[PDB]
């Protein structure tokens, strides 16, 4: 997240969450993990005021 | 028997139940011959609790010993020595199944043994230092009673051992056709079989007691228990097996226990089974039964419940036990003694009166309508209640006994009680849909369907099959011991004989002589880890005897043709049939079905109460709420959370709307939210609702 | 449908029963009807039957994991004291009939009843919400029937014999009825190949072009080369579905049901699965699958394989006594040797067993089980794991048919007990995980139809090398299927293959692959811009309906439950 | 806390003897609609005495 | 299509009902309100189609909806 | 503050809400399933909850 | 061994050198030790123990 | 070819209670179906008579014991359920069994009235010691199939009567087989052999006649279409 | 002794050649007793006439196609199989069919001898092109059930003959379904639903009546043993 950006961190999260399930053949559509991830990036740490 | 020998790690002074470390539950190599690795509870207590071994004894210091045969320079000796784990660790111990000559010499140059790391290795003859006493040494009593255990995985063996302790005794017991050599001792040592204390002759025999005349001019009398209640509700019946003029010997069984026949454990019935799917009624491990098992009471059981009621004083007056009670018809008191208690042998239905007990009420100001009604008719007025003892809603049977304790004769009634009455209600239970049956190999299932005798598949001779088990469950659940059980059961049911013309058959080279020929309806023993190898059983299947018509129904492969009972056409392929020994488990449907419309609630929580009591409501947990939310069922969730649980003002209105057929009113504020608001207000927090 | 005990249904519907009884003059007042019902008077069942009917009841198992664990059914009275459950929904409930128990609830309010029969009705929830694929399909024996029914075997009676010098074609039947008559006569085997005239079944898609270019209609007879069993099977499917002519096993049936759901209404799929259940049970009853000692064959070459491997094992064991290898290195060498032995014995087993053996017939058809269990049962168990996880060097040379020794059985129990004792912890961990996911994502709700944003996300449809061919990617199902295109799909030419805002499905996936394009932009909830919750168009088509999500969907709970569904299946 | 666990309490299984039963609440109303409404309206002033 | 006649509460077919409203939820409230009105009339607009022997109000409401006989306003 | 109290630490959440005089708006269906009010999702949203149905004049006639 | 045992033919191939001991010795012997029954001292003395307690 | 031939039935008594009957020739495919119909009718639709209730002098209910009687009441009921009885009148009939002193009481010690018969006198009922005293009164009724015991209070009976399950069907075993004949066309016609075995209550011939009659009456409904 | 409840029969006229008969309420265990017996009797008791063998002048060996006609030999064989023939007498009669020139040869253009009737004069036999000449002969017999084509390796000396399977039974397709139904007090009675399909020659009701009569006659063979034995009579 800090190096590449916000667009890339979501891809990594989804890929790593999906691969563990996929190893055992459990088919889960990406959008569920997508919804779970969406709520993880609702806030930003403030620096200057 | 297996409760007295249980080992427990929980309780005070041991592993705290809160912690319950996962690491200690697994098998350690020192369990061999000391603690059974197969017998454990299947719940969260897995591993922590296990049964003692068959040959194990406790050293005075509290360390479990086990016997081993001393061995010497290539020769096995007759000195059996008990060893502890530590003292056994110093030596080399060989397996029991290894071969030896007549003198005791090891035939094979290299012998498979155990080693200090708790490991399995091979060593030469000179290295060996001890041997196991018998193959059964590592298994407990219950696990020892499973034939062909070595053909079953540990999981299914554990399940079968656990379930063998749930088998309810039946009206008439039948010993298994095929079983272990242990079934005998497990009964004699259980203490449930009357044994002779001295050699002599039986003098007189009666259903209530037996008498024996010793050989030294002594007379002994044994009383037999009849229809006694057990802690778990079953019937602890006993019955004799001897006849007048019979010369008994010391330690000889005279009477059978609940699950006993001829002094052998009989936990279930052996019946004809065919392995094949059948129209999906046995789908997903369900079971299908012939109506025969219901007609002739093959699996009927007796169950006795014990109801109580105590009459004790109050500050408005004493409580009395009497025949007469207010506000009931005289026909309701048909089988009630003058002293209130029901007659012995009377049949009691649901909600009937067992003991009439009026108690002071003293509430005189009745409503004017009740005043008018009681003035119209002869029931002028009464000042007492009708708090009689009544059969629970779901129980029925016949009264088999009554006991009464009274302070009038200074009985040790706990302080605050004047009288106490106990009534025993016994009932027979035939097998029915929803009952649970299982074999000895962890293949339990519910009864999906009971079918008429004419719908069952039948052998060419015309005998229908009693049970049919699904094929798909056998291989995946991975318990093939049941197939061997079925085949050897068929071999035992119909006698077997092997001809001897060109010597003994090669497959029967090691078969003892007494096994060459046996009559019909014989019984066979297959010791665990020393049972019949599949070659001998295949030969026995191939050398079966014919039926009354001089023919063989089951071929040499253990299969036979079957005729469809519905259509009549023969099945396209042969089906495997035999005799399997099945149990009846105490997890009956007759006492697990319950449901509630509207009735008693809980005081403090204002919620319907649950549990054993009648009208036990169901619990709508949190995951159920999550499922309803995922469905988007907003209205149904509100109905299940307010109207039907804790809306005191809403329950009555909904009930009266249903009775009148009117529209259901919208739910109100539940008691839970009101109580939470009052609590937060009590904490000096001004929780104010806004609109 | 679901079966309810008479006593339970009566006592549970008691209020409605009393209302109707008093309505029909059977009782003069409510209390009289109550007392009459208390003892179950015979003349109340005629009222209960008209009361029970058309009144849905919710059935639920514990523990509940996904929303399909609660489902509405139409009750019907049944003798006994046990609830009869439809065999298809078991997988949805994860219920098995080795003694599970189920709870039943009754909706009272009109709104609750409407919800039960519209939203929660069992026949309207075939598609699994986790992946949008069907969950109520034949399983276990149900497949073994349709398998046996549709299997084609040569060298049977009644085959199709071509014309010869002295005789004309033999196995030709004027209609399926004639084939059925021949089968009853015992002259034609169901699994034997035949040539038959079909007049009510639509021909295959390709065969149609050369026969009825104008268009096939009912009554237009054509000639089919197929077994009678396949003809019987294909009449279960809707008449508009073309002849398939394939040996049905689990994945083929899944393909057929998936295709049916996409192009047909929900009711048709329910009726088709019911017909398939009936046929599968009926034909599995007669498939002849059975277990016996001589039926579980043992590879003859095992005595050769293990004897050969004995030399290698002895070689390693003697090489360790000289201190030329570490203890762990020797253990690894022995483990590799015995792994090779196990693989060899397993492949020898699959070589030896005939095609129609009941064990291999069950395993290969996809009905249940797996080949490793067959290898363990027949060939040998092999290596096992101690409590610490190390591979015990000594293998289990015996098999559960041959008869294990005392010490092999003793050492086998470690891993079995460990795995048996791990399940409770797995369930607890999965429950905690599901609790947390539900907690975090509980305000993700479809609040507005469309947020009107162009910020999508890239996804890949096809895989290819520098030289080779384009093939649908290995994870199209979990990533690309059931999305909405954020931007038009244009190839190297410029023509728009798919316009923006179009739903993405298997027909569209194939069309895009036909266009030779590998990547496309699809809308996402990561980029969704609506202030409150999310919007339907970014979420994509609902997994539980195959259509666009409607406003108010509680997608957060669905996502949490779908992620937590495989709680006890993620074993290392 | 009773039950070998810190989940149940001594008090969960207290059955209320005062809790209103809906059926009776209905029944009385029916009586009020059967006694006062019908049977009273059969003797005019002669029934009027019963009212007081 | 060729689908057989629906049985029990599956009558009428659900897919045909989905054409009459926005989605499942609106259909739930629509049918529930119509059934409530039918109860109001029964216990004192009535059923606008011929009822069954003792057909429940909700079944009659759904049968009316099958023919798009009524109309509703999504009161946003 | 209802859900926060439910999750980890009730005393801290209640104290902070009291000193701040905060108010919980009943949006989000954890709070609604506590109060017992029908959840604001699916059938319970205002878009569908206020649906009014009136029979057509043709059918009435 | 057991006088009244019904004849049950067994497939046993090995011989038993040690009969199965009492199945409830663990409880009864421990209790006898607790109460110090002389019928337990008689057996304890046989183990070469002087003045058992 | 349309042969103008009809099936014929021939009997063969294998024992006093076991009989084999051959029906032939039939058109191909009828043997198994007819055998199934006959078996389904015989096994569960042959009317008979069996005990309905028993009363003993010194027991108020079945979960007790009789002084001086080795067998329990439940064992006595189990033994009685094996009784083979036949009644000539539909109405209930009463039978008595009295025994005093030591000995063995069997089914041959009963004293049935006119119109009632028992065909297994060697059935062992119980044994009595020196002070044994067994008195029993049994009720016999006609019926078919299986009917479970009816509780007293439903029947309005006073305490003491012990209802028992009734086994009315006299058929013990049934089977059938089919062969291919050669009378008209090679292997294209079926010969059906049905074997019946009954308890000594009735001979197989009467049971077969009853099954045929009930089946004929049932198919009369189909015939009635005209 | 009288039955508990008298069964009744109702009819759903599914189609002009199909019908569904519901018999209810049967007592437990009788639905499957009646269903299979009725099905087998219907399929193999009603006699009828059907084509059994044919001969074609245009083809003598090498049964692939007849020159000058569009249809294949097997197609013509199947079309002839799908024919309705009613013969008064049971003699094995011989029939002819000749046509010349382009057009369509249909069942209505065949000349049947005395005592033979064809109920489907609109059944398409084949289509002939220009300069066409189709000559065929066939044999008609009465029979019962479905019989596979009898091999003529002994009578094959008369080369050119084409034996075929015979569908004698007017009933084409029968299937039964035993549903559960409720008597006033009990939920275990049986409703037997039987669907029957018939050729154009007969009607479903007549076929069902004939099957019932055949079954009654067949079981009379056993009923006659002892008419005095008690039976479960439905009554009138
Ligand atoms: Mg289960
Ligand atoms: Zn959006």
């Amino acid at each position: 997240l800090r190096v590449q950006g916000p667009r890339e961190v979501q891809i990594h999260l989804v890929k790593e969450v999906q691969e563990v399930y996929r190893a055992q053949g459990v088919s889960i559509h990406d959008k569920h993990i997508e919804v779970i991830v969406r709520q993880m990036l609702r806030r930003v740490t403030i620096i200057d005021s | 028997l297996t409760h007295k020998r249980r080992l427990s790690a929980l309780g005070p002074g041991g592993l705290s139940r809160e912690r319950a470390g996962l690491e200690v539950r697994d098998v350690h190599p020192s369990h061999y011959g000391r603690m059974c690795p197969i017998e454990t509870p299947e719940g969260p207590n897995i591993g922590l609790i296990g049964s003692l071994s068959v040959y194990a004894r406790v050293n005075p210091f509290g360390f479990i010993e086990t016997p081993y045969r001393k061995v010497e320079n290539g020769v096995v000796t007759d000195q059996i020595d008990y060893l502890t784990a530590d003292e056994e660790d110093r030596h080399v111990v060989a397996q029991a199944n290894s071969p030896t000559d007549e003198n005791g010499r090891f035939t094979e140059d290299r012998v498979m043994v155990r080693k200090k790391g708790g490991e399995v290795e091979f060593v030469s003859a000179d290295q060996v230092d001890y041997m196991d006493v018998s193959p059964r040494q590592m298994v407990s009593v219950a696990t020892a009673m499973i034939p062909f255990l070595e053909h079953d995985d540990a999981n299914r063996a554990l399940m079968g051992a656990n379930m063998q302790r749930q088998a309810v005794p039946l009206v008439r017991s039948e010993a298994p056709l095929v079983g272990t050599g242990m079934e005998l001792r497990a009964a004699i040592d259980a203490g449930d079989v009357v044994v002779a204390d001295k050699t002599g002759v039986i003098e007189e025999v009666s259903a209530d007691y037996i008498t024996v005349m010793a050989d030294d001019g002594t007379r002994q009398s044994y009383r037999l228990r009849k229809f006694a209640r057990s802690n778990h509700g079953t019937c602890a019946n006993q019955r004799p097996i001897v006849d007048a003029g019979q010369r008994v010997e010391a330690g000889q069984v005279i009477a059978d226990g609940p699950c006993t026949q001829n002094g052998e454990m009989a936990l279930g019935k052996n019946l004809l089974v065919a392995i094949m799917p059948w129209e999906g009624h046995n789908y997903e491990d369900a079971i299908i039964l012939s109506n025969r098992l219901v007609e002739e009471d093959v699996l009927t059981s007796i169950h006795i419940e014990e109801h109580e009621i105590d009459a004790r004083d109050t500050k408005l007056g004493a409580e009395e036990i009497t025949r007469d009670i207010p506000n009931v018809s005289d026909e309701v008191l048909a089988d009630l003694d003058e002293r209130g208690i029901v007659r012995i042998g009377a049949e009691v239905r649901d909600g009937d009166i067992l003991v009439g007990k009026v108690t002071p009420k003293g509430e005189t100001e009745l409503t004017p309508e009740e005043r008018l009604l009681r003035a119209i008719f002869g029931e002028k007025a009464r000042e007492v209640r009708d708090t009689s003892l009544k059969v629970p809603h779901g129980e029925s049977g016949k009264v088999i006994g009554i006991r009464v304790f009274s302070r009038e004769d200074d009985d040790e009634l706990p302080a605050g009680v004047n009288e106490l009455v106990r009534v025993y209600v016994a009932q027979k239970r035939k097998i029915s849909d929803g009952d649970k049956l299982a074999g000895r190999h962890g293949n339990k299932g519910v009864i999906g369907k009971i079918l008429p005798v004419e719908d069952m598949p039948f052998l060419p001779d015309g005998t229908p099959v009693d049970i049919i088990l699904n094929t798909h469950g056998v291989p995946r659940r991975m318990n093939i011991g049941q197939i061997l059980e079925t085949h050897l059961g068929w071999v035992a049911k119909a006698g077997w004989n092997i001809d001897v013309a060109a010597g003994v058959p090669d497959w029967a080279s090691k078969l003892p002589e007494e096994l060459y020929s046996a009559p019909a309806d014989s019984t066979v023993a297959t010791p665990v880890f020393d049972g019949a190898q599949e070659g001998e059983l295949a030969g026995l299947l191939g050398s079966t005897l014919p039926n009354r018509d001089g023919e063989v129904m089951v071929d040499a492969d253990g299969k036979s043709t079957l005729f469809d009972g519905r259509s009549g056409e023969p099945f396209p392929y042969p089906v495997t049939v035999g005799y399997m020994y099945i149990l009846k488990l105490h997890h009956l449907v007759d006492d697990k079905i319950h449901a509630r419309s509207t009735g008693p609630y809980s005081m403090i929580t204002q919620q319907p109460l649950g549990g054993k009591a009648q009208f036990g409501g169901q619990r709508f947990g949190e995951m159920e709420c999550w499922a309803m939310q995922a469905y988007g069922a907003a209205y149904t969730l509100q109905e299940l959370l307010t109207i039907k649980s804790d809306d005191t003002v809403g329950r009555v209105k909904v009930y009266e709307a249903i009775v009148k057929g009117e529209n259901i009113p919208e739910p109100g504020i539940p008691e839970s939210f009101k109580v939470l608001l009052k609590e937060l207000q009590s904490l000096c927090l001004n929780v104010e609702v806004l609109s | 449908q679901c079966g309810l005990p008479k006593l339970m249904a009566l006592e549970l519907f008691k209020p409605f029963v009393m209302k109707r009884l008093v309505d029909l003059n059977h009782a003069q007042n409510i209390k009289s009807a109550k007392r009459m019902v208390e003892r179950q008077r015979p003349q109340v069942w005629d009222v209960l039957e008209e009361v029970i009917a058309e009144h849905p009841v919710l059935l639920n198992r514990a523990p509940t994991l996904h929303r399909l664990g609660i489902q509405a059914f139409e009750p019907q009275l049944v003798e006994g004291k046990a609830i009869q459950l439809h065999p298809l929904v078991c997988e949805a409930f994860n219920a098995d009939f080795d003694g599970d128990q189920m709870a039943v609830h009754l909706p009272l309010s009109a709104e609750a009843q409407a919800e039960a029969r519209i939203l929660m009705l069992s026949s309207n929830n075939i598609l699994s919400p986790a992946s949008g694929k069907p969950l109520a399909m034949p399983r276990l024996d149900m497949v073994t029937g349709l398998y046996y029914l549709t299997t084609l075997v040569e060298g049977a009676t009644g085959e199709y014999q071509a014309a010869t010098k002295d005789a004309p074609e033999q196995g030709v039947y004027s209609s399926p009825a004639e084939a059925i008559m021949a089968m009853d006569r015992g002259a034609l085997s169901v699994r034997a190949k035949i040539k038959v005239r079909l007049t009510e079944l639509r021909p295959p898609t390709d065969l149609e072009a050369q026969l009825f270019e104008n268009g096939w209609k009912p009554g237009d007879a054509w000639t089919a080369e197929t077994t009678l069993g396949r003809v019987m099977f294909n009449e279960l499917l809707p008449k508009s579905y073309p002849f398939v002519n394939e040996q049905m096993h689990k994945k083929v049936q899944a393909r057929i049901i998936n295709d049916l759901a996409e192009r047909f209404p929900m009711i048709v799929v329910a009726q088709t699965v019911d017909k398939l259940k009936d046929a599968g049970f009926y034909w599995a009853t007669r498939s002849g699958v059975t277990v016996s000692m001589a039926d579980v064959l043992v590879p003859p070459q095992k005595q050769e394989i293990l004897e050969r491997h004995e030399a290698e094992a002895d070689a390693i064991e003697r090489k360790y006594q000289r201190g030329a290898l570490n203890h762990t290195e020797r253990n690894e060498s022995l483990v590799k040797i015995w792994q090779d032995a196990t693989e060899e014995v397993g492949k020898a087993l699959e070589e030896f067993y005939p095609a129609d053996n009941p064990i291999i017939t069950i395993v290969k058809s996809g009905a249940t089980g797996n080949l490793t269990q067959t290898r363990t049962l027949a060939g040998m168990k092999g290596l096992v794991t101690n409590p610490k996880g190390e591979f015990i060097p000594r293998p289990i040379k015996s098999s559960f048919r041959e008869g294990l020794t005392v010490l092999e059985y003793f050492i086998n129990t470690h891993g079995a007990r460990k795995g048996l004792a791990d399940t409770a912890l797995r369930t607890a961990d999965s429950g905690y995980l599901t609790r947390r996911l539900v907690d975090v994502s509980q305000d993700v709700i479809v609040r507005e139809h469309d947020c009107e944003t162009e910020r999508g996300i890239n996804v890949t449809l096809a895989e290819r090398g520098p030289d080779g061919t384009l093939i649908r990617d290995a994870h199209v199902e979990t990533s690309a299927f059931a999305r909405t295109l954020a931007t038009d799909a244009v190839d190297a030419n410029g023509n728009v293959i798919i316009e923006r805002g179009h739903d993405l499905g298997d027909p569209a996936i194939d069309a895009l692959l036909a266009a030779g394009i590998t990547t496309v932009k699809v809308r996402s909830v990561l980029t969704c811009t609506s202030a409150t919750g999310v919007c339907a168009m970014c979420y994509g088509r609902s997994m539980a309906t195959g259509k666009l999500v409607d406003i108010g969907e509680a997608v957060g709970i669905v996502a949490a439950q779908s992620i937590g569904e495989p709680g006890t299946q993620l074993t290392m | 806390t009773i039950g070998d666990e810190g989940d149940s309490q001594l008090g969960d299984f207290i059955e209320d003897s005062e809790a209103v039963v809906a059926v009776d609440a209905v029944s009385f109303t029916l009586l009020q609609d059967q006694l006062q409404s019908v049977l009273e309206t059969l003797s005019e002033r002669e029934a009027g005495v019963v009212r007081l | 299509s060729a689908y057989d006649t629906p049985l029990g509460i599956t009558n009428p077919p659900i897919d045909e009902l989905l054409s009459r409203a926005s989605s499942k939820y609106a259909l739930v409230i629509y049918a529930a309100k119509r059934a409530r009105q039918i109860n109001d009339y029964y216990n004192q607009v009535g059923p606008l189609v011929e009822p069954g022997l003792q057909e429940k109000p909700l079944s009659i409401a759904l049968r009316e909806i099958h023919g798009d006989l009524l109309e509703h306003t999504e009161g946003e | 503050w209802l859900s926060a109290a439910s999750f980890q630490e009730t005393t801290r959440v209640l104290t902070d809400a009291a000193i701040n005089c905060r108010s919980d708006k009943l949006n989000g269906l954890k709070e609604n399933v506590i109060i017992g009010k029908l959840i604001p999702a699916g059938t319970g949203i205002s878009r569908y909850r206020n649906i009014q149905v009136q029979p057509t004049e043709e059918a009435r006639a | 061994s057991v006088p009244g045992a019904p004849n049950r033919v067994s497939f046993a191939k090995l011989r038993e050198p040690l009969e199965v001991p009492g199945l409830l010795d663990v409880q009864t012997d421990s209790f006898e030790w607790l109460v110090g029954s002389d019928r337990w001292r008689q057996a304890a003395i046989d183990r070469g123990e002087e003045n058992p307690v | 070819m349309l042969i103008s031939q009809r099936p014929t039935l021939s009997e063969e008594t294998v024992a006093e209670n076991r009989s084999r009957f051959v029906i032939e020739p039939l058109e191909p495919g009828f043997g198994y179906t007819l055998g199934n119909s006959l078996r389904r009718t015989l096994l569960s639709s042959i009317p008979g008579a069996a005990v309905t209730s028993i009363r003993i002098d010194g027991v108020l209910h079945e979960f007790t014991t009789v002084p001086g009687v080795k067998e329990d009441v439940t064992d006595i009921i189990l033994n009685l359920k094996g009784l083979v009885v036949s009644s000539d009148d539909d109405e209930p009939v009463t039978m008595y069994l009295r025994k005093q002193g030591p000995g063995v009481v069997t089914a041959g010690d009963i004293v049935p009235p006119a119109g009632v018969t028992v065909h297994n006198p060697d059935m062992h009922i119980a044994t009595l010691n020196d002070k044994g005293k067994l008195e029993v009164e049994l009720v016999v009724e006609r019926g078919r199939g299986y009917v479970p015991a009816v509780q007293n209070k439903a029947s309005g009976a006073e305490i003491g009567r012990i209802p028992v399950d009734s086994i009315y069907s006299p058929v013990l075993k049934v089977t059938y087989k089919v062969e291919a004949t050669r009378v008209e066309q090679r292997t294209d016609f079926d010969k059906l052999i049905i074997d019946v075995e009954t308890k000594n209550s009735i001979s197989p011939r009467d049971a077969l006649a009853s099954a045929g009659g009930t089946l004929v009456e049932l198919f009369g409904l189909a015939r009635e279409l005209n």
